[PDB]
């Protein structure tokens, strides 16, 4: 407990003491180009480009997003997106390299210009651990 | 590094030859014709045009191609391409010189403007230093503005000799934008100087003319400051950024070039087509602009050359410019691999040198080990273990130079290691690491540690190593770097290891203590009242890892056998330890259990706490470290800690409100003690509202009022508390933490349980922001305490609205002079450091810098290492001539002055020997000659000084190490003592040389020491004081010869930096803009950081320029004698003594229309002019303060204008002193010019500049006739303006003890060497007001650095960073690009001897470890085999 | 050695360096009024024969320039009238070690 | 410039920086699979081995001490007195 640092009874830590929730939330849109060329929310794989990510796309559905229940972790993908360039370059968005948790709520909406808009929210639970500040 | 072997030989950089690119080379080097401005698209086709970036240069697309050079991307430094400009240009940075040069040479024939003929010239043409031999030649030619055809030779000024022809007038020149314009004269002729011409001229400048001017025939001709062929830097310099394919994002630089190229073409095309003569120079400027704005973009010629979107642009220069840029941002500090960082915490279970790393990291950081028979087994083991199990690895590497990703690679589990292979493995317990906390300004901010892999994600360290890092566990992130070679980890192990750091050089004392629990507890455990029974006594014993496994016989046995806290704790203290203390009432039976005795490692008596076990000098640690070894020490903390901590865990310790509530009566007793202090104020309140208050030297009545009130309330707090402090029983936790000193001061007690106190802002208690009052809850003009900000309640009762509010204003203060202090602090800290980098003790024991220049011919003037020094006393100095004799005097020829045989063995058979009284006396006449020497040095009388070899202890050991008895007599021949102590000094060699010069400097660096030596090893001392025996003695001599020899300094120690650090460290903690004097204006003096700024800066206009002057010998206590001189110095002007000036209309010089004036006139006529009178009444009171007499006054006025203005004046007896006078075509007007000329240019008595001056009664200490040192006070005057030169030549002062805090002057007057003395003296103080010690040597070094050179070289861009030091080194401070420019300009050459020089070339810098080379003696390599 | 009172004509002074070997110096009166060299802070300097120097160097492996310098116009440099080259041996008192040799060339 | 074994002037002792580099330098070499002139009483750590190679002063090295002016003095680890 010496010099500004305490001893916290673990037992109570377990009984729920100081447990916190933590929600983050990525977001992407289907950029458009007046000369008709649109990005898209699909689950690609090889097919010319090769330019993808190391992450495991296998957690995505077919619309390019993940669904609640899922349990994301390392650099897994969270959003599938492709840009037609002159044709498979990724624009998908991985879960922040250092985090990990459970998706919690997603949502697709339209963005004025009639673009597809998504907002993925991955929730995690953090428990009073040693390095933690109080 | 860079992979792939190359026949090429491998060498290091030795010199750095800065030069300038001759167009011819630019082309030569170039590989790209670089014609087109476009990037690629061969009409869209992806690749690169043989135009810009790669018409052969480096490449992109991961393609070998680079003119076959292949090697591609990584392993290929681009190549330079060129780009022929259509018309020559200026070099943004060189415009400066290109100009000045012209000013130094006339056009047309282009030649110097001052040959050997003009004399003032010669004197320049000799100064060897192309840097000044220039700004000199220029100062002499900016004036000549005609190319003289003939000048008088060395003979008759009648005969004219010719040199170079054409006198075509030279034009003066001015800088407009990026062009040069000059005028010719009769109504000027303004024409622009075409670059095409300037160039020409330069081209025509002579060889000897180059050189004469700061230039070089080979590397940098001036003709090359004008760009003709532009070198085009390759890709790696201006790399793009690809977003896969079809998406390219190029670099700014690539763009400018483009524009430069564009601009260029559009220009050329204009000289081969319809060339509208002067419509071209309209685009020639565009080139110049770009070609200029490309290298620099932060000019005075406003146009920022923005790039669409408002983006400024990144000028090449912009890249090197300090902090966050090339030189200071990538080279002097890099980000690095094999680094870690997390939150830290305390582990009362680790050793001092250890650092608990969490596994997570261990598994991520790798130490590349080499496969060797010693390891193969254990190594392969890891490899197999994979990179996920802890004790494992994560890469293996073969001789073929190729990585094996143990986390993949099919043959993961396979693999048979090989002799010569390497295995990047996981960091394992006990690997040496470089732990550290920022910010780093201390050697002790980065210490090596023993790794110790552990669970959970926080770096773990030992409490007692908290302060060196100065860290708390409030979420403090620390770093960590992992060594990489075997030699590297050795530099951390044998040098930067925590235990090796226990004694701090910048305070010659321990820098690591014992805190909180451990400390607060080791005391509770010590008390006599603390007894421990069996069961526990054991567990403790056990806890101590070195316990000889011998249950120690119980202090008590009688009915129940017990052990004393002291007893077992003692088990933690090794054997051979000896420590004597004596606090206050201490008497080898210390009733209060004060002080402390520790013998053969056993606490004999006395309560252990801070003083004994803290970072104090002669503390337990200091000893052990010096007596047993760094090792033994570190290992000591542990034990204590473990033992203690454990006992505490079970005795328990707390804190609570109960510790802040004091005895009911002591509360009232305080209340009234406060009230009484209110009236003692109220009294002085009306007694000042009734004008009955003595102004007091305290200046200003009001100012003098406060100083009494404040002083009255404070006096009450401190004391109101002194009540609670003594009423808080010896069982009050708070007090206990205080006693043990673990935490808390008695103040903290007051402010909690007695009374907070009076708040403050700049000194003056709470002011009147609220028009004549504090808070709108107050009645105007209320000066009572409860309104000027006095918090009467204790933190326990709790402030009131008002109290609370003021209190705030009060605290919130620090939080500010911390927001600003922090801003300047940093800068100081760096400069010092950047100034003394290169300073290290060389092998001759000199102390030089990167050049060779000495700066101490002996580090600290004594060649001792700060680590080995303490406050020992010089017994010889202090004391009366009476006692001194009763101590060191031995007379073998005298019943009453000979060594009583009960001491020496051969005592009685001595009394008389005349051959010994020759020595016995040689000794005395010496301790004597000494006494005098010292008093001529340490005038103050001060006897305690920092000196290597603690001899007080060395003997205390010699004492109980031979169990000497104070009963039986010695056995030493008196020849033994004296003749030995004499041989001892013969061996305390500090320098070694085989010649005189040196062997003489030796005797010097040794002096101050021996005196202590002889002071201690006095024949009368040695026997009657400490009963030493031949043995003991001969021992004591042995250690000293060593402990000394070890105390020396090691030829390597980068002291420069050390010094630096040690001043900035404390510099940083200095308070800011405080002034404790404020509240007594006029006695205001500059102190603190702003002052220190003032110094290092070598500022002229100092805020406080005072200068203290002492009287002449005798004339001392002569009170009156004082003013007598005051008025003989303090500048006095008529204006100071006048009370008015009036112009009257009196036409009758034989009667004044004024009554009161009659009597006067009548007198000056018994014993032409003008009718306009000017009458000056004077102040009587002002004619005594500074003695004066009407006569004198006017008398002066008269000899001021002389024969042309009639003057008169009353007599010293008239109730009204006066001065009438008239002039002698507008009389009024002229009789007003003489109205001023009479007030401000007229002096009376005194010296100019020196306004106010005052008297003070200082307490000087001086040689009593009897010998003792005594306080013989003296009066002295302190100026308040300064003009030494003359206040010195005044009678009555001792122009030997005069002193101006403005060393800047004391240098001009008295002479450099004394200057230094002042300098150092001033500095010492700045730092010493915080009560911050800093071993002489450091400040000493700093000071010495500033001086040397010639006078006062400041610690700033304008100073030390201009010296004869090589480029890059200076390049690394404030002026970076600028510097470099004027480097390759004057063909600089770099030694590459200065740290920075190397750190920039990534080479091993000559520093400690690098202060020498190592070698293999094949001949000694043979004899090493059986 | 010439001791003027209020000043010398700039027409005059420019005649000193016109008769070598012999050398001339110039001091104002108000200057010599007090001997600075007697000042608490100023410690005794000393001239060194063109041999005691060719030695000092040799024995310290010093290059003329690496030596601490004193201003030609330095009060004490004048009081002992040094020349571009002569070296002085500043010997002061030290709280580290009673005495402390030191030197200074003359620029 | 070169200095005779005589006319020697420097410290007769070993600068910690000297030792530490030697020690390091040696150990490095040892682990470089270099000949070890002492009986490894069962030591497997190049440093530890070097430290022994040193306390028996059987380390084939010569420290060349350079002087401000360029000349140097060569000292062998056999000679150099290791106190510390
Ligand atoms: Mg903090
Ligand atoms: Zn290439
Ligand atoms: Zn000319």
């Amino acid at each position: 407990n010496q010099e500004d640092s305490m001893i916290m009874n673990q037992s109570s830590i377990d009984r729920g003491l100081f447990r916190s929730l933590f929600f983050r939330s990525y977001m992407d849109q289907e950029k458009k180009y007046g000369m008709s060329i649109t990005e898209t929310f699909e689950k690609p794989q090889r097919t010319n480009t090769l330019r993808m990510k190391h992450g495991t796309y296998d957690k995505l559905d077919d619309d390019g997003l993940i669904a609640p229940g899922v349990r994301v972790s390392g650099e897994d993908v969270i959003i599938g997106k492709t840009t037609p360039i002159s044709s498979k370059r990724d624009a998908s968005t991985p879960l922040r390299s250092t985090e990990n948790g459970i998706v919690d709520q997603v949502l697709v909406t339209t963005n004025q210009d009639g673009l597809k808009f998504v907002k993925v929210r991955v929730r995690t639970t953090k428990i009073p651990q040693i390095g933690d500040k109080f | 590094v860079g992979q792939q072997y190359s026949s090429a030989p491998l060498r290091t950089v030795k010199e750095v030859q800065f030069g300038l690119f001759s167009p011819e080379e630019v082309r030569a080097i170039s590989v790209a014709k670089i014609r087109f401005p476009e990037t690629m698209d061969e009409t869209q086709t992806r690749a690169k045009i043989g135009g810009l970036n790669d018409p052969r240069l480096g490449s992109i697309d991961r393609n070998l191609k680079c003119q076959t050079c292949q090697e591609g991307m990584n392993e290929c430094p681009g190549h330079f391409g060129h780009i022929d400009l259509a018309k020559p240009v200026f070099h943004v940075g060189f415009i400066a010189k290109i100009k000045k040069v012209c000013e130094c040479v006339c056009m047309h024939c282009g030649k110097l403007l001052l040959d050997e003929h003009n004399e003032l010239m010669r004197q320049a043409l000799a100064i060897k230093d192309s840097k000044k031999r220039f700004a000199a030649i220029w100062t002499l030619c900016k004036t000549k503005m005609v190319c003289e055809t003939d000048v008088p030779s060395e003979d008759d000024p009648t005969q004219l000799v010719s040199r170079g022809g054409c006198g075509n007038t030279q034009p003066t020149i001015r800088k407009d934008g990026l062009k040069l314009v000059g005028s010719w004269k009769d109504e000027p002729e303004l024409r622009v100087l075409s670059t095409e011409e300037i160039l020409n001229i330069f081209k025509h400048i002579s060889v000897k003319d180059f050189t004469s001017l700061g230039f070089n025939e080979v590397f940098s001709r001036p003709e090359w400051m004008i760009l003709t062929c532009l070198p085009v830097p390759p890709p790696p310099v201006r790399p793009s950024i690809s977003f896969n394919e079809s998406q390219r994002g190029e670099d700014d630089l690539t763009f400018k070039l483009a524009d430069i190229l564009k601009a260029n073409i559009s220009l050329e095309t204009l000289e081969h087509n319809g060339a509208p003569h002067h419509a071209i120079e309209e685009a020639e400027s565009l080139l110049q602009f770009h070609v200029a704005t490309y290298m620099d973009n932060d000019i005075a010629g406003q146009p920022q050359a923005l790039q669409k979107s408002g983006r400024p642009v990144k000028s090449i220069r912009a890249r090197l410019k300090g902090k966050e840029g090339r030189i200071r941002g990538n080279l002097m500090g890099k980000r690095v691999d094999f680094s870690a960082r997390t939150v830290i915490s305390g582990d009362p279970n680790l050793e001092l040198d250890q650092v608990g790393v969490p596994k997570s990291i261990a598994k991520t950081l790798t130490y590349p080990e080499v496969v060797t028979p010693y390891n193969i087994d254990r190594l392969t083991q890891l490899v197999r273990n994979g990179p996920n199990e802890h004790p494992g690895a994560k890469y293996v590497i073969r001789d073929s130079g190729d990585r094996i990703d143990l986390r993949y690679s099919k043959r993961a589990g396979d693999i048979q290691l090989q002799y010569g292979w390497k295995v990047e493995r996981h960091i394992m317990d006990n690997d040496p690491v470089l732990f550290n906390r920022q910010p780093s300004l201390h050697k002790m901010s980065m210490m090596a540690h023993r790794v110790k892999v552990i669970p959970y994600s926080t770096f773990r360290l030992n409490l007692s190593v908290t302060s060196p890092y100065n860290a708390d566990f409030d979420g403090d992130e620390m770093n960590l770097h992992v060594p990489q070679s075997e030699e590297t980890r050795a530099e951390l192990s044998q040098l930067c290891a925590v235990p090796l750091q226990i004694v701090s050089p910048q305070s010659n004392k321990p820098c690591m203590g014992i805190v909180q629990d451990t400390l607060c507890g080791i005391r509770k455990l010590t008390l006599r009242d603390t007894f421990i029974e069996l069961d526990q006594v054991l567990n403790m014993l056990y806890w101590v890892p070195d316990w000889d496994g011998v249950i120690p016989t119980p202090a008590i046995i009688k009915p129940k056998p017990l052990w004393s806290g002291k007893q077992i704790l003692s088990v933690a203290i090794p054997n051979g330890i000896h420590l004597q203390r004596f606090d206050e009432g201490t008497t080898l039976l210390s009733p209060k259990d004060n002080g402390m005795l520790i013998i053969d490692g056993q606490i004999i008596f006395g309560v252990v706490e801070k003083k004994t076990v803290g970072s104090s000098n002669g503390g337990l640690i200091h000893v052990v470290t010096r007596e047993k070894g760094p090792q033994v020490c570190a290992k000591l903390f542990g034990n204590i800690q473990k033992v203690v901590n454990f006992w505490l865990l079970h005795n328990g310790f707390s804190t609570g409100i109960g510790d802040t509530i004091a005895d009911g009566p002591t509360m009232r007793e305080i209340t009234e003690t406060i009230a009484e202090a209110k009236k003692k104020v109220l009294d002085v309140t009306k007694e000042a509202q009734a004008n009955l208050l003595t102004a007091k030297h305290g200046m200003t009545l009001r100012e003098s009022f406060e100083d009494n009130v404040v002083r009255f309330l404070n006096e009450a707090r401190d004391k109101a508390g002194r009540l609670a402090e003594v009423n808080l029983k010896d069982l009050n936790n708070v007090k206990q933490m205080v006693m043990a000193g673990s935490k808390g001061s008695f103040i903290n007690i007051a402010q909690m349980s007695a009374c907070v106190g009076q708040q403050s802002v700049e000194g003056k208690r709470i002011a009147f922001g609220f028009v004549d009052r504090t808070l709108p809850h107050f009645s105007k003009d209320d000066y009572s305490p409860e309104s000027k900000g006095f918090v009467e309640n204790s933190y326990l009762r709790g402030l009131t609205p008002q109290e609370f509010f003021f209190h705030a204003m009060g605290g919130r203060e620090g939080l500010i002079d911390t927001a600003v202090k922090t801003a300047e602090t940093g800068y100081i800290q760096r400069r010092l450091v950047k100034a003394l980098e290169d300073i290290m003790v060389h092998y001759d024991n000199t102390t030089r810098n990167s050049l060779g220049n000495v700066i101490q011919f002996i580090y600290g003037e004594d060649g001792m290492d700060a680590a080995h020094i303490e406050k020992q006393s010089l017994d010889t100095i202090g004391g009366s001539d009476a006692a001194f004799e009763k101590r060191y005097r031995v007379d073998l020829l005298n019943t009453d002055h000979t060594l009583d045989p009960s001491l020496l063995e051969s005592g009685s058979e001595i009394l008389g020997d005349l051959k010994l009284q020759v020595l016995l006396d040689e000794e005395y006449k010496q301790l004597v000659k000494d006494r005098k020497f010292l008093r001529e040095v340490f005038v103050d009388g001060e006897a305690n000084w920092p000196l290597p070899v603690n001899i007080r202890r060395i003997i205390q050991n010699a004492q109980q190490t031979f169990h000497i008895d104070h009963t039986k007599p010695s056995d030493l021949t008196i020849k033994d003592i004296v003749l030995g102590v004499k041989d001892l000094q013969e061996n305390l060699l500090v320098l070694r040389g085989k010649n005189e010069i040196i062997q003489n400097a030796q005797r010097d660096a040794v002096t101050l020491f021996c005196c202590l030596l002889r002071s201690r090893l006095a024949t009368r001392r040695v026997l009657q004081e400490y009963r030493l025996t031949k043995q003991a003695f001969d021992w004591v001599l042995s250690n000293i010869e060593a402990q000394f020899l070890r105390s020396v300094v090691h030829p390597g120690e980068m002291v420069g930096v050390l010094a630096a650090q040690s001043i900035g460290e404390p510099a940083t903690q200095m308070t800011l803009n405080t002034f404790h004097f404020a509240g007594v204006a006029s006695k205001k003096v500059t102190s603190g950081v702003p002052r220190l700024k003032e110094i290092l800066n070598v500022a002229k206009n100092m805020k406080t320029p005072s200068l203290t002057v002492y009287l002449e010998p005798g004339h001392a206590a002569d009170q009156e004698q004082a003013k007598l001189i005051r008025s003989a110095i303090e500048h006095t002007t008529l204006k100071s003594v006048t009370i008015a000036s009036e112009i009257y209309y009196d036409p009758d010089p034989r009667s004044t229309v004024i009554p009161e004036d009659e009597e006067i006139i009548q007198l000056h006529f018994s014993l032409q002019q003008s009718p306009w009178l000017l009458r000056l009444e004077l102040d009587r009171a002002a004619m005594n303060d500074k003695d004066l007499t009407m006569g004198q006054v006017g008398e002066r006025i008269k000899q001021t204008f002389k024969n042309d203005l009639f003057v008169i004046w009353s007599e010293d007896n008239d109730e009204k002193l006066i001065i009438r006078c008239r002039v002698v075509a507008e009389e009024d007007h002229m009789l007003k010019k003489i109205e001023n000329t009479m007030l401000e240019n007229i002096t009376l008595r005194g010296v100019e500049n020196i306004e106010r001056v005052v008297m003070m009664k200082y307490d000087r200490k001086v040689p009593s006739p009897t010998g003792e040192y005594v306080k013989e006070p003296e009066w002295v005057l302190e100026t308040d303006g300064v003009n030494l030169s003359e206040v010195m030549t005044v009678p009555g002062i001792d122009p030997t003890r005069i002193y101006t805090n403005s060393f800047i002057d004391i240098m001009e007057v008295l002479g450099i060497e004394a200057g230094r003395a002042a300098l150092y003296k001033e500095v010492y103080n700045v730092i010493a007001s915080d009560g911050s010690y800093v071993n002489y040597r450091h400040m000493a070094l700093l000071v010495d650095v500033m001086t040397t050179q010639g006078g006062l070289t400041s610690v700033t861009r304008h100073g030390f960073n201009r010296s004869n030091t090589g480029a890059l080194m200076r390049c690394s401070f404030e002026e970076t690009v600028e510097i470099l420019f004027e480097a390759g300009a004057s063909a600089e050459l770099d030694d590459c001897r200065g740290v920075s020089e190397n750190v920039i070339l990534g080479q091993m810098a000559p520093i400690g470890t690098g202060a020498f080379d190592v070698m293999i003696d094949e001949e000694s390599l043979v004899k090493y085999m059986p | 050695i010439f001791v003027y009172q209020n000043n010398i004509t700039p027409s005059a002074m420019k005649l000193v360096p016109s008769i070598p070997p012999a050398t001339i110096e110039t001091f104002n009166e108000a200057a010599l009024v007090v001997n600075i060299t007697h000042h608490e802070l100023v410690p005794k300097h000393i001239r060194l024969s063109s041999d005691e120097k060719r030695e000092l160097l040799k024995r310290y492996r010093l290059k003329e320039s690496q030596l601490p310098r004193i201003q030609r116009a330095d009060p004490v440099a004048l009081y002992l009238g040094l020349k571009r080259g002569e070296v002085v041996k500043i010997i002061r008192k030290s709280e580290t070690s009673g005495r402390y040799a030191s030197y200074r060339i003359c620029m | 410039k070169a200095i005779p074994k005589d006319q020697r002037a420097t410290t007769p002792y070993m600068t910690k920086y000297e030792r530490a580099r030697i020690l390091g330098t040696r150990a490095l070499q040892i682990s470089m699979n270099a000949p070890v002139f002492v009986d490894l009483e069962g030591e497997t750590d190049p440093l530890r081995i070097a430290m022994k190679e040193l306390a028996e002063k059987k380390i084939p090295l010569v420290i060349r001490r350079y002087l401000p002016d360029g000349s140097f003095e060569d000292w062998s680890v056999e000679e150099l007195i290791v106190d510390l």
